[PDB]
């Protein structure tokens, strides 16, 4: 149960959501850290690789 | 002065001999095109050799340009 | 912070509208053009806009940037939007999409 | 104009049909094949076969070996030994058998089994590339 | 097209003869600004609009100049 | 000094520590190749 | 006298090149938005074509010098198109400009495969498969040709805009001298004129992604 | 005149390797049925 | 800011120092970029205005080569 | 020919140096391109039901 609440609040974070047009990206990446570049991997421009660009 | 009028002619004469690496990237780029026509998952390498074979014909364009130059300037 | 929907109403790509209403109220709406008309017969007549090669050369390049336009303006405006638009959508998906998931967790 | 007849040993996926371009891997190269194409036979090597049909759709197909056909008429006969779209396969078995036929070739001697696994390291290599 | 002469027929006239007091009455409101200096309380937007119609009777008297030697661009001789 | 280094100098020195350092001793030789040919003159 | 628009502008006497120079960024916006207007639209979207169309065949060391590459692509492109304009003056057509863009890069990419992979670095100046009767001077001609390279990149780009712009300026002389003759051979002229300059556009845009490939193909090879 | 045929094979072996090999990258869904539509009984006598 | 003002102290009220010149400009950019090209639905005019004063600006250092091939003599 | 004037050749090649490797570099370098939204419809760490 407080795995639940847990997962409840985060899906309420998620709900309660900046309308897209005005977000920044770093907005973004704090909604999905997935989206996040990860600057370790690939410390330099365009830190992705090109394929999947 | 007479020398200075050989210079300049010879240096246009000198200057003639680069038709020839105009020909050869000519071929050079028309045959890869062929090439890559026929082949084309091979593109990649074939792109390599014809990078060579321009290297080389712009080569030889390169020696008459340099006697135009050693002439006109070194001489 | 959103967008503005709309830009500044320039005229002919080389006039705002803010100059032709600013204009307006003494000289009316010929008072412009007529002062176009004015300054040019002036720069080529004091030999201010000397005509030379110069000349056709900016009237060839000068056509072939608004024929251009009048071309493939509507193409690349649409395209732009596409874009955004797709993008948006595809960020939709994404919203709700997480949704879901936590939901059956 | 175009007839074509795309057929398997099991299976017929066009017959007669009315398409604009299709594109063979055949053993001599690539080409593209349209209407009134220049009448030849030709056998094929393992790569994408994609037909272009009158809408602008394009079916991308794989074919492990067989014969194309052009003739006087415009009419095409694509006879494929094994026919199989693309989404059938993957790239992960792909990749390991290639690994084992290059495996085999650097440690087999003998021409004709030497022929033979390059056979397979060709089908193979065509098989990742085309995938993805 | 034709709606050029349209606008014209307003403001592109030979002004009236009737019309010329209310020029003149102007003119001297011109000139008593400048005497008592009172441009100053003129703020700089009207200021600039004034200058710049100026310019544009400026351009009418280069366009009658050009008009008048017959050439378009400097003179001819 | 402030926001300068901070918004040049801060995004730049990966690569002007590492990736371009070959590129700056070509700069170098750029220089003294320049520097010869204006005093040739 | 012809070569009016080549001399190195001055304004007041102050060297108005530099702003000229400075420009053709300032035609480039950024934004840390989501989503943005049209113009940063389309070329975040030319930027990534650029990108991917270049920087794919390099390996993982390569790539680093990715925002190099397109930063080059662009700023040449632009530079060139706005030579195009109506008595603009093009710093490409200066070699000194082109020969700094070329030296320091061809000679850092040389530098960094002589200091690393020094073995191959000296064997790919000899194919594989040459026979021995003839491996003295297929040294020798790889040498010249790699110590020459960057001239020629900054020459074929420097004399190509300069022909280009040289030869719109005498095809727009000669209309203007046949302004008071046969009006129809005016407007063919005119019309060769108008072909030409879209010729020009092309061969700006050409010219930039070529300067570009060289220069990422020399990288290649040296890495 | 491709390798294969300098070594001596026959392009019923090329097709029969070809085939084979896309039939092995298939996948496990398809495979056993595509290999049976295509098993070989014949024995020579 | 001027169009309102009518004092010329507001001359000297300015910054004329570099970090004022230079604040002065990014303004400027900042509000023709605004009101021009950072909005969505936007027009090409955003730019093809900048070209021509750029063609302006050539011209005018362009003009001191260019008095020498004058039609007339006057 | 203008472009052999060896008197102007700095002021040519500084200000490209400079908007070559700095500017023109940076205002890439604002230009990012996140990584695709991906929402993972299958990502839940539920133990072994307790027993």
């Amino acid at each position: 149960k407080a795995r639940i609440v847990e997962y409840e609040k985060e899906m309420e974070k998620m709900k309660n959501l900046i309308p897209f047009d005005q977000m920044t990206i770093e907005d973004l990446n704090e909604a999905f850290p997935e989206t996040k570049l990860d600057k370790k991997k690939y410390p330099y421009w365009p830190h992705q690789p090109i394929e999947n660009l | 002065d007479i020398d200075t009028a050989a210079k300049f002619i010879g240096a246009g004469a000198a200057t003639v001999g680069v038709a020839g690496s105009g020909a050869g990237i000519g071929t050079v780029f028309g045959s890869l095109i062929i090439g890559y026509a026929r082949n084309p998952s091979l593109k990649q390498q074939l792109f390599s050799y014809a990078i060579l074979g321009f290297a080389l014909s712009e080569a030889m364009g390169l020696f008459c340009l340099m006697v135009a130059f050693l002439i006109l300037f070194a001489m | 912070p959103p967008l503005p929907e709309y830009g500044g109403k320039v005229r002919y790509g080389l006039i705002p509208e803010e100059f032709f209403q600013f204009l307006y109220p003494k000289t009316g709406v010929t008072g412009p053009y007529v002062l176009g008309t004015g300054l040019i017969l002036y720069a080529l007549s004091k030999e201010i806009y000397v005509i030379s090669a110069e000349t056709f050369t900016a009237l060839s390049v000068l056509g072939v940037m608004v024929y251009g336009i009048k071309k493939y303006g509507p193409f690349v405006a649409d395209f732009a939007d596409k874009l955004n638009e797709q993008k948006l959508a595809q960020l939709e998906e994404a919203k709700q999409a997480s949704i879901q998931h936590i939901q059956n967790a | 104009q175009m007839s074509f007849t795309f057929a398997s040993p099991t299976q017929v996926f066009f017959n007669g049909a009315n398409v604009r371009q299709v594109d063979v891997p055949t053993l001599t190269g690539a080409f593209g094949i349209l209407a009134a194409h220049v009448p030849t036979l030709q056998v094929l090597r393992p790569g994408l076969v994609v037909v272009h049909a009158e809408d602008g759709t394009t079916s991308k197909y794989f074919v492990s070996s067989g014969s194309i056909a052009v003739n006087a008429d415009s009419s095409v006969q694509l006879l494929a030994e094994e026919a199989v779209t693309l989404d059938m396969l993957d790239l992960g078995a792909a990749k390991a058998n290639l690994e084992k036929a290059q495996a085999e070739l650097v440690g087999t001697a003998d021409e004709a089994t030497r022929a033979e696994i390059q056979i397979r390291i060709e089908a193979n290599e065509a098989l990742v590339k085309a995938l993805e | 097209l034709a709606t050029f002469w349209y606008y014209a027929k307003v403001e592109l006239v030979p002004p009236t003869p009737a019309e010329i007091p209310r020029a003149i009455q102007s003119l001297k409101k011109i000139v008593n600004s400048a005497q008592t200096g009172s441009f100053k309380q003129l703020t700089v937007k009207e200021a600039v609009l004034n200058g710049l119609v100026a310019t544009e009777v400026l351009m009418w008297f280069y366009v009658g100049e050009i008009i008048g030697k017959r050439g378009i661009i400097g003179y001819d001789v | 000094l402030q926001s300068i280094i901070k918004n040049i100098w801060i995004p730049m020195k990966p690569y002007y520590t590492k990736v371009y350092q070959e590129i700056w001793i070509g700069m170098g030789l750029m220089g003294f190749i320049v520097y010869k040919i204006r005093a040739a003159d | 006298n012809l070569f009016a628009s080549f001399i190195a502008p001055t304004i007041l006497g102050l060297p108005a090149a530099v702003l000229i120079i400075l420009f053709p960024p300032l035609l480039i916006p950024t934004s840390k938005y989501l989503i943005n207007n049209r113009l940063i639209t389309t070329q975040q979207w030319l930027i990534k074509l650029t990108s991917k169309q270049m920087m794919t065949m390099h390996n993982t060391k390569g790539r680093t010098w990715s925002l190099m590459l397109v930063s080059l692509i662009i700023f040449i492109a632009t530079t060139n198109l706005l030579g195009l304009l109506p008595h603009s003056f093009t710093p490409t057509t200066q070699l000194s400009m082109n020969l700094a863009m070329a030296i320091p890069l061809w000679a850092g990419t040389v530098i960094m495969g002589f200091r690393s992979k020094i073995k191959n670095a000296l064997a790919h100046f000899l194919p594989q498969g040459t026979p021995t009767p003839l491996i003295p001077m297929l040294v020798i001609i790889e040498t010249i040709s790699l110590l020459i390279q960057p001239m020629a990149l900054a020459v074929r780009l420097t004399a190509n805009i300069t022909a280009g712009h040289l030869l719109m300026h005498l095809i727009g002389s000669a209309t203007l001298a046949m302004s008071t003759i046969n009006l129809p051979s005016t407007l063919i002229i005119f019309t060769i004129l108008i072909l030409l300059t879209i010729l020009e556009i092309a061969v700006a845009l050409i010219q930039a992604y070529v300067f570009t490939l060289l220069v990422s193909l020399y990288l290649h090879d040296n890495t | 005149v491709a390798y294969w045929r300098q070594a001596g094979l026959s392009y019923i072996r090329y097709s029969q390797i070809c085939a084979k090999a896309v039939r092995d990258a298939l996948k496990t869904e398809f495979k056993a049925n595509a290999e049976k539509t295509s098993g070989s009984n014949v024995k020579i006598v | 800011e001027v169009k309102l003002g009518e004092l010329p102290s507001w001359i000297l009220m300015r910054d004329f120092s570099p970090s004022g010149i230079f604040g002065a400009f990014q303004r400027g950019y900042y509000r023709y970029y605004n009101k021009y090209i950072n909005v969505k639905k936007g027009s090409i005019s955003g730019i093809t205005m900048v070209l021509a004063c750029y063609v302006l600006f050539s011209y005018s250092f362009s003009y001191k080569h260019l008095k020498h091939e004058r039609l007339r003599k006057y | 020919m203008p472009q052999l004037n060896t008197t102007v050749w700095p002021t040519m090649i500084t200000p490209m140096l400079l908007t070559l490797f700095l500017i023109t570099q940076l205002k890439m370098l604002n230009t990012n391109y996140h990584l695709p939204p991906s929402p993972k419809p299958m990502k839940m760490k539920n133990y072994n039901k307790p027993w």
